[PDB]
Formats: structure tokens, C-alpha cells, sequence
């Protein structure tokens, strides 16, 4: 059965995506690091709350979403890939 | 003359419902904003600071007092930072909501205005 | 009718986004054009995903402005798609009727 | 007249005033981003080899003088389009190639 | 036949499902990871102001002692709260566990039923 295209586009454009979120993370974490980059208040969000308090660490979470997103993206990258050669 | 009005009769019945699941539309916007003005209430209320019991997504709650009403905040645009000063906080978020209110206006009575030429559609149909 | 059909396709597409851009721009003029003038009341910060960096108005400024020239040429794109369909309509729909005829 | 003219414009990025020169054919440019540089080789992968050629083919750029010279060089004739950095690179190495030419007369 | 409008049918009826399905499963991990990673061991430190969602566009900043109670609600009518640690103990099956059926129940699904 060719069912590659059904179950390759969506992981393509969701990885896209994903990808596009992480360089945007980063761009984030730079940001942060020059713009506004005061140390004594600085709103960051751990999911739904800010704690204005942190600003080296904020690396603390940074470090976990960067890699949290690109292991478990390149991951499903391979895993698309490999959904790609089972068929061919 | 008549069956040909009468085939394209069914595209004008199709567009027509089309912008009446764009007023069903209309009906379900009002919501957010709805519950916005049910929920200025609670704002001038606890400008003491006071404990709350909050959604965190939708399904979760966590006990937890709200304070620093000089910085409450809504989400705009691209991720843009609306800072609600405690003044604002009391009483200036009226008009705010007024001004969203303005915007749902802009929704109700300029596209029921345009959506009447829609009812009078229907009602030419029967010719 | 193929270009007709394509044409179609790259207008419906591209009104899309237009129109949903335009229901998003519609808040953000109103909000940005008391935002301008309240200060005090709000300040402008960037939002820019789970965290908070100040941010200045004209770098803002820039971007609607840039927003809103990009959104008037893709209406420029879509209707100039609009007369290529309307074009199309003529020849590449006799297209069929004229080997049907003869 | 006499010699082998060509009808392009080269002015003096590859001068015009050079001896003895060492005419080869090439039909890979520097736009064409050839893969067989002193870094990775050709690799069909994205996981940890995105653009690693992009890093790679800097070494070109000093390697299309410094080999011919190792081998042996008063000048140079390539046939094909050589980026702006390697074009004054060679505008201080004295070789003389062209941008392009009939490619039916390589023989 | 009439074989192609029910493939459709069943294929549209199916992809609902899967909207729905990865609609709720969002929030859910949401619900997770959140308290997992920042609540359970800041908020367990030390109180710090924070920020608690008035409403869904109505944003407050606040402050949370080492409060450590959590409440869930699975309708309008029946609540339980927990502690925070086995408050994740019980929501993390809902999804670690709730995933591999209904998933399965999705993408097998849609192996079969592209011949069913």
C-alpha cells in the first residue's frame, strides 16, 4: 500500500514547524541574554506562570526545552524517514 | 428562463448558508468576551490581594492568591505585553471592554446590516 | 477546465490568509492606536513566547506597517489572479465546448 | 588573429597581462557548490550533516591555487564561473580564467 | 460503487476522532509537565510571585506559598484534590497510557480502514 504520502506529510510539516519553534526558542534565549537583559526583574514562564526572577536561570528551562524539542524532533525525523524507506 | 434561475438558485441557497453559519459564527464570538465582562467583577473585588482557585490549562486547579494588579497582563498580537495598572485594574478595563465591545459591534450590527441585502436574497427566491 | 480550476484554487488560498489577517489587524490597529497614547496605564513589553523582554513602540510600528504593505500586494497577487481567472474563463473553458461542437 | 580568442568580458580580476599559461578544461564552477573539497564527502542526511559543505568548501578557496601550485603553476584557464573571493584570490595568484565559453570547442 | 462514499464517510468520521483526540492531549501533557517540572520543586522550595490564569484571556500576576494542593475536575459535579506526588502519579497514565490505545486506535485504525 502507498500510504507514505499520508503518513509522511503531516510529520514533515509538523517537524517544519517544530523546528521553526525551536529557532524561535533560541532567537528567545538571545533576546533574553542582550534585550532586556537587566538582571534584577525579568518575566520567564514555566508553562502557565511567570516568575520574574530569573535571568541565568532561565538556562535552567532553555536547556530543557531545546533539547526536549530537537531530540524528540530529530527522533521523529528519523522515525518519518523511516516510515519513508519501509515502503521504498 | 425559470430552470436556469432555478439551477443557480441552489449555488444562492449554498452562499446564503454559507454567511448563515457566518452569523452562527457571530453568535459563538461573543463568548470570550462575554465571560470578560461577567469576569470584571472579580477584579475590583481582590485588589487587596486575595486566594484563588484558577485553571491552569482548563481541567487542573490550584489554590493560589492573586496580587500585583499593577501588572496584570493580557496577550496581544504577535506576543505583545499588555501591562493593566491597578487603577486600571478597578476601573479602566471598563473601557476597555468597552472598546472590545466596540470591536464585537463591529461584528453584530455592521454584518447583520450587510446581511440583511441576505434575508431579502431569500425572500426575492420565491420569484 | 484546468487554469480556470488552478486559478481558483491560488485565489481561494490566498484570500484566506488575507481575510484572516484582516479579522487579526482589525483588533491590533484599534489596541496599537490607544497603545500609543495610554502610557502609563500600559507599557510595551514583547510577549515573545513564555517570556518578557521590554520592548519600544517604533520597532512595533515597523512591524505593522510592514505587515500591512505586505497584506495590500498579496491583494494585488490575489486579484491580479482574479483577472487571469476571468481570462481563462473564456478560451480554456471553450476549450472542451469547441471539440464537443466539432 | 592569430591565437585562441575569447569574446567575454574579464578585464582585470583575471588579468590580461600574464605568460605561459596553463590551459585546462573544468566544468564545475563555483556555483555549482562541488561536494569534493578536504572536508565531509557527498552525504544524503540531515539528522547531524545539514550544511556541512557550506563549512567545508572554504578550503577550495585556497585549494584551487595552492594545488596547481604544489603541482606547478605560472597560470590558470577555467572555463566556468569562479566566486568573487577566489576571483581576486587569483587576481593576486596571476591565472586567467574565463567566465565562459562555446563548450563544443573543448577539444 | 457505493464502496468510495463510505470509505469516505468512515475516513471523515475517523478524522474527527483524530482531531479530537490530539485536542485534548495537548492540555493534558500540559497539566503534566507544567507542575512536574516547575511546581514540584520551586513551589515546594520557597513562595514566589507568579502568574494564574483569571480567565482564559484575563491574565493576573500572583503569589503562591508551598501550597502543594492540586484539584482536579473531570466534570461539573465531582471533585478530588491530591497531594503533589501522586496527584502526577494519577494524571500521568491518562496520557502515557491513554496515547498507545487510543492512538493505535487511530493510526492502525486508519491501516485497517484504508481497506476496511
Amino acid at each position: 500500500f502507498a500510504r507514505n504520502t499520508s503518513r509522511i506529510t503531516e510529520l514533515k510539516e509538523e517537524i517544519e514547524v517544530k523546528k521553526k519553534q525551536l529557532q524561535n526558542l533560541e532567537d528567545a534565549c538571545d533576546d533574553i541574554m542582550l534585550a532586556d537583559d537587566d538582571c534584577l526583574m525579568i518575566p520567564y514562564q514555566i508553562g502557565d506562570v511567570f516568575i520574574s526572577h530569573s535571568q541565568e536561570e532561565t538556562q535552567e528551562m532553555l536547556e530543557e526545552a531545546k533539547k526536549n524539542l530537537q531530540e524528540e524532533i530529530d527522533a521523529l525525523e528519523s522515525r518519518v524517514e523511516s516510515i519513508q524507506r519501509v515502503l521504498a | 428562463n425559470l430552470p436556469q434561475l432555478e439551477m443557480l438558485k441552489n449555488q444562492l441557497d449554498q452562499e446564503v448558508e454559507f454567511l448563515s453559519t457566518s452569523i452562527a459564527q457571530l453568535k459563538v464570538v461573543q463568548t470570550k468576551y462575554v465571560e470578560a465582562k461577567d469576569c470584571l467583577n472579580v477584579l475590583n473585588k481582590s485588589n487587596e490581594g486575595k486566594e484563588l482557585l484558577v485553571p491552569l490549562t482548563s481541567s487542573m486547579y490550584v489554590p493560589g492568591k492573586l496580587h500585583d494588579v499593577e501588572h496584570v497582563l493580557i496577550d496581544v498580537g504577535t506576543g505583545y505585553y499588555v501591562e493593566k495598572t491597578a487603577e486600571d485594574a478597578k476601573d479602566f478595563f471598563k473601557r476597555k471592554i468597552d472598546f472590545l465591545t466596540k470591536q464585537m459591534e463591529k461584528i453584530q450590527p455592521a454584518l447583520q446590516e450587510k446581511h440583511a441585502m441576505k434575508q431579502a436574497v431569500m425572500e426575492m427566491m420565491s420569484q | 477546465v484546468e487554469k480556470y480550476q488552478q486559478l481558483q484554487k491560488d485565489l481561494s488560498k490566498s484570500m484566506s490568509g488575507r481575510q484572516k489577517l484582516e479579522a487579526q489587524l482589525t483588533e491590533n490597529n484599534i489596541v496599537k492606536e490607544e497603545l500609543a497614547l495610554l502610557d502609563g496605564s500600559n507599557v510595551v513589553f514583547k510577549l515573545l513566547g513564555p517570556v518578557l523582554v521590554k520592548q519600544e513602540l517604533g520597532e512595533a510600528r515597523a512591524t505593522v506597517g510592514k505587515r500591512l504593505d505586505y497584506i495590500t500586494a498579496e491583494i494585488k497577487r490575489y486579484e491580479s489572479q482574479l483577472r487571469d481567472l476571468e481570462r481563462q474563463s473564456e478560451q480554456q473553458r471553450e476549450t472542451l465546448a469547441q471539440l464537443q461542437q466539432e | 588573429d592569430e591565437g585562441f580568442l575569447l569574446d567575454k568580458k574579464i578585464g582585470v580580476n583575471q588579468p590580461k597581462r600574464i605568460e605561459n599559461a596553463k590551459i585546462l578544461i573544468a566544468n564545475t564552477g563555483m556555483d555549482t557548490d562541488k561536494i569534493k573539497i578536504f572536508g565531509s564527502r557527498v552525504r544524503v542526511d540531515s539528522t547531524a550533516k545539514v550544511a556541512e559543505i557550506e563549512h567545508a568548501e572554504k578550503e577550495k578557496m585556497k585549494e584551487k591555487v595552492e594545488r596547481i601550485l604544489k603541482h606547478g603553476i605560472n597560470c590558470f584557464i577555467n572555463r566556468q564561473l569562479i566566486y568573487n573571493y577566489p576571483e581576486q584570490l587569483f587576481g593576486a595568484a596571476g591565472v586567467m580564467a574565463i567566465e565562459h565559453a562555446d563548450f563544443a570547442g573543448v577539444e | 460503487d457505493e464502496q468510495y462514499q463510505k470509505y469516505k464517510f468512515m475516513e471523515l468520521n475517523l478524522a474527527q476522532k483524530k482531531r479530537r483526540l490530539k485536542g485534548q492531549i495537548p492540555e493534558i501533557k500540559q497539566t503534566l509537565e507544567i507542575l512536574k517540572y516547575m511546581q514540584k520543586k520551586k513551589e515546594s522550595t520557597n513562595s514566589m510571585e507568579t502568574r494564574f490564569l483569571l480567565a482564559d484571556n484575563l491574565y493576573c500576576k500572583a503569589s503562591v506559598p508551598p501550597t502543594d494542593k492540586v484539584c482536579l475536575w473531570l466534570g461539573a459535579n465531582v471533585m478530588l484534590e491530591y497531594d503533589i506526588d501522586e496527584a502526577q502519579a494519577l494524571l500521568e497514565k491518562n496520557l502515557s497510557t491513554a496515547t498507545k490505545n487510543l492512538d493505535s486506535l487511530e493510526e492502525d485504525l486508519d491501516f485497517l480502514r484504508d481497506q476496511f
